């Protein structure tokens, strides 16, 4: 996250933090999610790509500290983790960056709702905002594209969707972006998603409902000029979610 | 994995499609790469098409966005770089790609030229009568032909340390010409044949020439 | 739009020291950290073979010489000690977005000095019977490169009736092999007898000669 501020995890509590055991103990951060069932986190299959293995990966909801312990946030294991059959990225853009994992506690519980743990709204078919529309995008990644460390709490900040119609464009990312992808970029470019920041939420508020829009999945800087951010357009994947996401 | 067909000299403003064979691998899941070498120099990337799951959309390079088309048909596994008005400065060795970059082919030297094709005249370069038991030298001379490139196997490939095949020459006249040569054993002359397989698919000779003492 | 210069352009080491080539860009990362940058080596043959992909992930097979790094503009190769197979030219290429291109190329020559095994060629009856006459002298696995034949038929040293070719590096020995062929008309080919080819190469105490009269 570049530009923003740190937030607690209440202003964001659909948030998943995604971590990923190197064996001895050893565990990091991967990737952001967003909870959108009591049993069911979202998030870009480019993520976990390399490391399938689910028995492997552990979120945790209601955290907004990276290695302290929030109070309230529950840990989960994975009971599923499903790929997009057609994930490709032979090139800068991903396609159908959507990733979807069960989780369950070692109690077995799955979610139980609080002031940290929330579900997300996910869209509909036809509900897509105007391009302009202010989205928030929260999550760990770095604050600056040449950086080593990542910020230890959350961070959250806005930016503004941008038609398809104009980041198709040569200056911006021309041919590179389909229709099943969205660009939100600052309009100053003072503030984007940086890498960490994969697999986390584009909200907007909908008719009041805070909603799951987009899905953050690559760009080409972290808020250059002309290279705006790239997200998954959740409404384009809402059957196979649908489909998948059932069981 | 990826046998590039098609290929071989025409005149400039003419046209020509190359084709790549793919297996081993699902060809719809990748994109698929072009790049040229022309001889000499390095390379230049020429072009893509995208995986069809990513819209199969192509991108070209500035030097042939005009004239180059690509194109692909998952259904048979092959990509096609067609190309169209060409000029002499697009003669190279193109090669099929596969992916950004994951595996390239062999590629197909296209040649674009007035001159017409001459397949070559063979000669061998037989050994002397040296010396058991140090290492005897033969060959296979490859004269007077056009265009490139020529390909030689000792036996078949069943023969390859020490083959040494030289940089082809372009004769004074117009035509290329070149020899190929191995290292044997001197013990081994009399009892082992050596045939050097030369081949021009430019002029569809093939010819096998026996070098015998 | 994206251009490379990679230093050095050529680049000569040897086998067990450490090498070093720097591609230096102007543009490229993406969201996940990963900088769009290859390395290929053309070894002496042809085809491209990809080294290290997204700057600094070796791809598979590669051996665990090879060592991707950069960040910024300034991107660089590393072998921790060079192999004789490693002679070829590297390339560098920007992938991130829009067109596509490549560096200019390294080419890294690589050994102990060793002396040419001279050999010669009498025309063939069937090259006389098309009615020209070529000779040829080769020059077999030596290093250094620097070489000089001379043509001798008769009693004149040759001038300008000759041609030579050399190859690339070799891949598992690291000399160069060389093949100079002298054209005459059919008439020059038996209107003399002895044909013989001299070579001088630092490899070698004094000159070597190797000849052939018509009819052996």
């Amino acid at each position: 996250i570049i530009g923003g501020e740190f937030t607690t995890i209440e202003n964001q509590p659909w948030f998943a933090a995604i971590y990923r055991r190197h064996r001895g103990g050893s565990v990091t951060y991967v990737c952001g999610g967003s909870l959108i069932s009591p049993c069911w986190v979202i998030s870009a299959t480019h993520c976990f790509i390399d490391y399938p293995k689910k028995e492997d990966y552990i979120v945790y909801l209601g955290r907004s500290r990276l290695n302290s312990n929030t109070q309230g946030e529950m840990k989960f294991e994975v009971e599923n983790l499903i790929l997009h059959k057609d994930y490709s990225a032979d090139t800068l853009a991903h396609h159908n960056d959507i990733a979807l994992l069960k989780i369950r506690s070692k109690e077995g519980r799955c979610a139980q709702p609080s002031r940290t743990i929330q579900t997300i709204a996910l869209p509909s078919m036809y509900n897509d905002p105007q391009f302009g529309t202010s989205c928030e995008i929260t999550g760990f990644g770095k604050e600056q594209s040449t950086d080593y460390l990542y910020p230890e709490q959350l961070k959250m900040t806005v930016v503004k969707l941008i038609s398809h119609r104009e980041c198709q464009q040569p200056h911006y990312y021309g041919s590179e972006v389909t229709t099943k992808m969205l660009c939100a970029a600052d309009p100053q470019w003072k503030t984007d998603s940086c890498q960490g920041d994969s697999g986390g939420p584009l909200v907007c508020s909908l008719q009041g409902r805070m909603t799951l829009t987009g899905i953050v999945s690559w760009g080409r800087g972290c808020a250059l000029k002309d290279k705006p951010g790239v997200y998954t357009r959740v409404s384009h994947f809402l059957p196979w979610i649908r489909s998948h996401t059932k069981e | 994995q990826l046998t590039q067909s098609g290929g071989g000299l025409v005149k400039p403003g003419r046209s020509l499609r190359l084709s790549c064979t793919a297996s081993g691998f699902t060809f719809g899941d990748y994109a698929m790469s072009w790049v040229r070498q022309a001889p000499g120099k390095g390379l230049e990337w020429v072009g893509f098409v995208r995986s069809e799951s990513a819209g199969a959309t192509t991108e070209y390079a500035a030097s042939v966005k005009g004239r180059f088309t690509i194109s692909r048909d998952d259904s048979k596994s092959i990509a096609y770089l067609q190309m169209n008005a060409l000029k002499t400065e697009d003669t190279a060795v193109y090669y099929c790609i596969r992916g950004a970059n994951w595996n390239w082919g062999q590629g197909t030297l296209v040649t674009v030229s007035s001159a017409s094709t001459k397949g070559p005249s063979v000669f061998p370069l037989a050994p002397s009568s040296k010396t058991s038991g140090g290492t005897a030298a033969l060959g296979c001379l490859v004269k007077d032909y056009f265009p490139e490139p020529v390909t030689v196997s000792w036996n078949s490939g069943a023969l390859t340390s020490g083959v040494h095949t030289f940089p082809a020459v372009l004769q004074s006249s117009g035509l290329y010409s070149l020899s190929s040569v191995v290292t044997v054993p001197s013990s081994s002359l009399g009892t082992q044949t050596y045939i050097c397989n030369v081949n021009h698919k430019p002029s569809n000779t093939k010819v096998d020439k026996k070098v015998e003492p | 739009e994206i251009v490379l210069t990679q230093s050095p352009l050529s680049l000569p080491v040897t086998p067990g020291e450490p090498a070093s080539i720097s591609c230096r860009s102007s543009q490229l990362m993406n969201r996940n950290g990963n900088n769009f940058l290859d390395w290929y080596l053309q070894k002496p043959g042809q085809s491209p073979q990809l080294l290290i992909y997204l700057g600094s992930n070796r791809a598979p097979g590669v051996p665990d010489r090879f060592s991707g790094s950069g960040s910024g503009t300034d991107f660089t190769l590393k072998i921790s000690r060079v192999e004789a197979e490693d002679v070829g030219v590297y390339y560098c290429m920007a992938r991130v977005e829009a067109p596509y291109s490549f560096g200019q190329g390294t080419k890294l020559e690589i050994r102990t000095v060793v002396a040419p095994s001279v050999f010669i060629f009498p025309p063939s009856d069937e090259q006389l019977k098309s009615g020209t006459a070529s000779v040829v002298c080769l020059l077999n696995n030596f290093y250094p490169r620097e070489a000089k034949v001379q043509w001798k038929v008769d009693n004149a040293l040759q001038s300008g009736n000759s041609q030579e070719s050399v190859t690339e590096q070799d891949s598992k020995d690291s000399t160069y092999s060389l093949s100079s062929t002298l054209t005459l008309s059919k008439a020059d080919y038996e209107k003399h007898k002895v044909y013989a080819c001299e070579v001088t190469h630092q490899g070698l105490s004094s000159p070597v000669t190797k000849s052939f009269n018509r009819g052996e």
